[PDB]
């Protein structure tokens, strides 16, 4: 039963610091790949940091040096001290596991939020609005065009975490329904929906791995005429 | 006692017994954070306090480090340190009336 | 003689902000719950939002993050923010005072009007066309089967606000006259009028509450054959 805590729910006086948690739920952490994402509310996600095996710290292009993240193995945990912190840093900070070749982030936190003082991967369908009864197409393409098999499909949920559809464009997720298909190749990677569900109104999103810092789609959405 | 009188008890020195605690099968609502969950006997914390309420339903699952709601509101609160964590229970006929 | 005064009568360009106004006339905003109730004409009524004492605030699971409500008690007021809006969203927006427990939706707001750019709670009777001098009887199914007392009963008009019929089916609210009765419990909640009176023929809607997300009946009308 996998289990994770992000309890980060509190109000940060400008240049304060802050202090993260993210625990186990029976799988060390310090043998498997552990990664974090900032969601960016009114955008798409984006990357921010991996912590090998070991302990080796990969860190985003966007933030170098005052990140700070630590694993403790004898509490079990993956904390992430935060320095003085400016504008605009207010976003969601998942945390997750990383099995990228064989399932790209397939469990996840549980999300936190944190306020403030007072590869070019794009998607292109859009609201697309429809009606359940039939298909639908949803195409995410990259400038780099990714040979075969460094693209994943995940399906945030309002208020819950995100879940792994597709791992690499070939080989679904455990637990995931046979109503998810998915093609393409080269640059432009398609992915459908048959027999649509009233449990399946969510927002689609598109994450390029196993090249330079993680990149996300900007993020598609699904609506009912 | 009720949610509303919340009743705690704070345990003594004694030798922590947590064996039974995961080998009981009728714990089926251990979602819980914290320390590990497999070196609870390689832990002893000063002071340990168990705090017991009645709360019914699906009210349960609003309880956790930072929620709001009916009952995380003008009640029980989690805070930021809450360093343990809850086991609940199941009802029957033990604690029910047909009036 | 409390009053709730709503203004938002103007229309909204594609994708246009608004912002509505609810007041109090007596009691503090400060101590009683909020909620907001889309009427959906054409359609039974729905939830939009819940506010506390405190100001935690609670949105339906058809919306999430997009609506923004606040309170300020400085001028006492009630107000709600609408941004880019989508298609199908043409309704009144009535706010109330909520009292779930004891007394659902006394007193309601006046109504208004925004449009576009250019649980399994049913009512089995029906119209049940009828006349005067002889009761009638109004059946509501739940699938879920709430034990006691966490059904409530509102009569609407044409053009004025909805109104408080009974509350927790067991007790009538006050200046209700004793021609309405209500009864049943388990799977059922049956509602009988007596004495059919010119002021009763109106739109009689039963609503659940003290559980998830609230919800209203299809909808049942009083019509003379």
């Amino acid at each position: 039963e996998v289990q994770l805590l992000q309890s980060a729910g509190g109000l940060v006086q400008p240049g304060g610091s802050l202090r993260l948690s993210c625990a186990a739920s029976g799988f060390t952490v310090s043998a498997n790949y552990m990664s974090w994402v900032r969601q960016a509310p009114g955008k798409g996600l984006e990357w921010v940091s991996v912590i090998y095996p070991g302990g080796s710290t990969f860190y985003a292009d966007s933030v170098k040096g005052r990140f700070t993240i630590s694993r403790d193995n004898s509490k079990n945990t993956l904390y992430l001290q935060m320095n003085s912190l400016r504008v605009e840093d207010t976003a969601v900070y998942y945390c997750a596991r990383d099995l990228s070749v064989a399932g790209a982030f397939d469990i996840w936190g549980q999300g936190t939020l944190v306020t403030v003082s007072s590869i070019v991967l794009t998607q292109s369908p859009g609201t697309l609005s429809l009606s359940p009864g039939e298909r639908a197409t949803l195409s995410c393409r990259a400038s780099q065009s990714v040979s075969s098999s460094y693209l994943a499909w995940y399906q945030q949920k309002p208020g819950q975490a995100p879940r792994l559809l597709i791992y690499g464009a070939s080989s679904r997720a455990t637990g995931i329904p046979d109503r998810f298909s998915g093609s393409g190749s080269g640059t432009d990677f398609t992915l459908t929906i048959s027999r649509l569900e009233p449990e399946d109104f969510a927002v689609y999103y598109c994450q390029q791995y196993g090249s330079s810092p993680y990149t996300f789609g900007q993020g598609t959405k699904l609506e009912i005429k | 006692a009720s949610v509303y009188a919340w009743n705690r008890k704070r345990i003594s020195n004694c030798v922590a017994d947590y064996s039974v605690l995961y080998n009981s099968a009728s714990f089926s609502t251990f979602k819980c954070y914290g320390v590990s969950p497999t070196k609870l006997n390689d832990l002893c914390f000063t002071n340990v306090y168990a705090d017991s309420f009645v709360i019914r339903g699906d009210e349960v699952r609003q309880i956790a480090p930072g929620q709001t709601g009916k009952i995380a509101d003008y009640n029980y609160k989690l805070p930021d340190d809450f360093t343990g964590c809850v086991i609940a229970w199941n009802s029957n006929n033990l604690d029910s009336k047909v009036g």
